[PDB]
């Protein structure tokens, strides 16, 4: 039935009458379309896309119908909702500039969901894809931060961090005029995580062990970040800072909890 | 004057000699055809914001759909 | 046009007033409220105006006095 | 259609890339220090070593420049004189 709803928007389109009016008949329409299943579904909610896109319908009927299309897919399971979701974001490009909340939602749900089926690769570009840098809609410091760390964070897991180098920093760029001390520090986690994995060693232990001495951190995750710190401390360049960080970490009592204790007992003490 | 605001007026004149270089430039391409979407007049002008003033806070308004083609093609462009 | 827009602030009525407010008898954009301040609820016409039989006919409604009034003299002072 | 466009005579405006990942003196990265700074601490006092932006919009470390300026003036990625006109990122 997918024809009729369809045909059932053609018609709305060129229907006048108040905004409240037509917005509900949308909805309704939209409805409709989500209580269907299978290809009935995907079609009907293919036309109610492009509806949306289309240049006669008011934006404001447009933006809302979009978003509020976006908040009911979430329930439909990980199937045909996501070649619709390509179709989707490659059909916004001329109200791209008007509107790119209802984008930069889909791409997040789409990174998510992406994540999901342990595929960093494919959420990674899919979540570059979200123009952070316009400004027009300013995206709060904090979600800039949020955006540009899981870039960040799904291109280590993926391993070709030569842009996430490049995204560390646009998160480090804009990491200074944000206010969340738990994304910042989840900010310091990870940019510590990418100094452990280029070359940043003998740096990331430094973060690390600057992130150890922490109190929101939970006391797993800051035996782990401490046990990072040693790891990285004995595989860093053999020199004067990195005996420095030895002996700092000779102090710490949790680190003598740790496995790797020894190693360093050794280490510090010359053996 | 010396190496002053003369200099000011040394990139306002670059962006005069790359505005007319990019309006034959697009003049030729305008001619392939071929993949044009918006493919009527245009005559559009670059220019450089290191010397320019602050005209405006430069809106973010909507475009029309025929312009926003031409536009499109010359930014991909 | 406020609303299916994304219009920018106060500079929309300057732009608006341009074919309505002030305007001499080559009236573009006509309403059916006559009056000098702006309404929210007012419908838009538009009339032939044959006195303008200038077929590349403009509206140079801005530009009106280059000054260089106060506001922006005692900035860049 | 009653009213239909003909002629259009947008002005497009630009500016360059800067690529930060790594700046051109040291070849470290754009923050984490110097070549002639090393380590965070050892005499630093908050790091007393930020980020420095010419007119030409590159981005280099305020030291590394310096010991750039002292000998050369011409700012090594272009041939702009390299104002100051911003400390920091
Ligand atoms: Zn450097
Ligand atoms: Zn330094
Ligand atoms: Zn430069």
């Amino acid at each position: 039935m997918a024809a009729a709803v369809r045909q059932d928007l053609a018609q709305l389109m060129n229907s006048s009458g108040s905004h409240k009016d037509l917005a509900g008949k949308y909805r309704q329409i939209l409805e409709k379309a989500i209580q269907l299943s299978g290809a009935e579904q995907l079609e009907a909610l293919k036309a109610f896309v492009e509806a949306m896109v289309n240049e006669n319908v008011s934006l404001v009927i447009s933006r809302q119908l979009l978003t509020d299309f976006c908040t009911h897919l979430p329930n439909l399971p990980d199937s045909t909702a996501k070649e619709i979701y390509h179709f989707t974001l490659e059909k916004i490009q001329p109200r791209v500039i008007s509107f790119e909340e209802q984008v930069a939602s889909i791409r997040q749900h789409l990174a998510s969901i992406y994540e999901k089926e342990e595929d960093w690769r494919n959420a990674a570009q899919v979540l570059v894809g979200i123009p952070l840098e316009t400004g027009q809609k300013q995206y709060n410091v904090d979600y800039k931060l949020e955006t540009y760390l899981k870039i960040a964070r799904l291109y280590l897991e993926d391993d070709d961090p030569v842009q996430a180098e490049a995204y560390i920093n646009r998160a480090s760029l804009l990491q200074n005029e944000s206010t969340n001390e738990q994304l910042q520090i989840h900010y310091k986690v990870c940019y510590a995580r990418v100094l452990d994995y280029r070359r940043k060693f003998i740096e990331a232990a430094q973060r690390y062990n600057e992130l150890s001495y922490k109190t929101i951190v939970h006391e797993s995750e800051r035996l782990e970040a401490l046990k990072h710190a040693l790891h990285c401390t004995i595989l860093a360049s053999a020199g004067q800072q990195r005996s420095r960080m030895l002996a700092t970490l000779f102090k710490d009592e949790r680190c003598q909890q740790l496995a790797a204790y020894g190693i360093l007992e050794k280490m510090y003490l010359d053996r | 004057c010396g190496c002053q605001f003369t200099s000011k007026l040394e990139g306002m004149f670059r962006d005069m000699s790359i505005s007319n270089t990019t309006m034959d430039e697009f003049r030729q391409h305008l001619q392939a055809t071929g993949v044009s979407l918006g493919g009527v007049d245009l005559t559009v002008r670059v220019l450089t914001t290191g010397y320019w003033p602050t005209q405006s806070a430069t809106p973010k308004c909507n475009i029309p759909p025929a312009p926003r083609h031409a536009f499109e093609i010359f930014r991909r462009f | 046009i406020q609303q299916e827009t994304d219009i920018p602030e106060r500079e929309l009525v300057r732009a608006l007033q341009s074919l309505a407010c002030g305007k001499p008898t080559q009236r573009v954009l006509t309403k059916e409220p006559k009056s000098k301040e702006i309404e929210n609820g007012h419908i838009f016409t538009v009339n032939d105006q044959f006195t303008s039989k200038l077929h590349r006919v403009k509206i140079q409604t801005v530009a009106a006095k280059q000054g260089e009034s106060d506001p922006e003299r005692k900035e860049t002072r | 259609k009653r009213f239909e466009v003909k002629k259009w005579n947008a002005v497009a405006l630009w500016a360059w890339d800067i690529v930060v990942d790594n700046c051109a003196i040291c070849r470290n990265h754009i923050m984490d220090l110097c070549i002639e700074c090393q380590a965070n601490q050892a005499s630093a006092t908050s790091e007393e070593c930020t980020v420095a932006w010419g007119v030409c919009n590159h981005a280099f470390h305020f030291h590394c420049i310096s010991r750039w300026l002292k000998t050369r003036q011409v700012c090594p990625l272009d041939n702009r004189e390299w104002e100051f006109q911003k400390y920091g990122h």
